[PDB]
């Protein structure tokens, strides 16, 4: 109500007392190959496979794209 | 032919006929036959990218990899599968053994 300005930026101030907590909402996880998001925090990385040399690797992460990409196609795979 | 009815929508659109894996799927049982096709349906996004499943004799890699709910616990009999072929030279005999077990 300060301003009518509201969407495209504002700032908090600690100053000002209010929060909200509307339970939980749902969004998307980045991509680690765009992302790489663990190693600029720096927590225990992850060892980054690569897609051919273990090729089971590959077996199970299309396996599971499967149901990413299936999604558009509206069958629940079941996966 | 029922199950891969009943699965989303389908065809074996090749030339191969049901007899073929029926012929190739013995020792099964309905519930088995059940997973089987869905073995083969997730091909449909395992490796092709295609909305159905031409199949193109894929059953011939897959088949020899799936098993019934039967045939556990390592036990074997067929495994030298050798043929009559083979024969150890069994001349004076293995007419008349084949012959009594035939007729």
């Amino acid at each position: 109500d300060c301003f009518s300005k509201d969407n495209s930026h504002f700032i908090i101030d600690p100053n000002r007392t209010k929060l909200i907590t509307t339970n939980i909402t749902n969004r998307r996880p980045l991509p680690l190959s765009r992302s790489n998001l663990q190693r600029y925090y720096g927590f225990a990385e992850t060892f980054y496979y690569d897609l051919h040399i273990f090729p089971y690797v590959r077996q199970l992460v299309n396996i599971l794209e499967t149901s990413f990409n299936c999604s558009q196609r509206g069958i629940t795979l079941n996966a | 032919e029922y199950f891969f009815s009943k699965n989303q929508i389908m065809k074996l659109n090749r030339d191969l006929q049901f007899s073929d894996l029926s012929l190739e799927t013995e020792g099964f049982s309905p519930l088995d036959l059940e997973i089987f096709t869905e073995k083969i349906f997730y091909d449909l996004q395992l490796e092709r990218d295609c909305d159905n499943v031409v199949t193109r004799e894929l059953f011939s890699k897959s088949l020899s990899a799936f098993t019934p709910s039967a045939l556990r616990g390592v036990k074997l009999t067929k495994e030298t599968n050798i043929k009559w072929g083979d024969i150890g030279a069994l001349a004076n005999a293995k007419d008349v053994l084949l012959e009594t077990l035939e007729w």
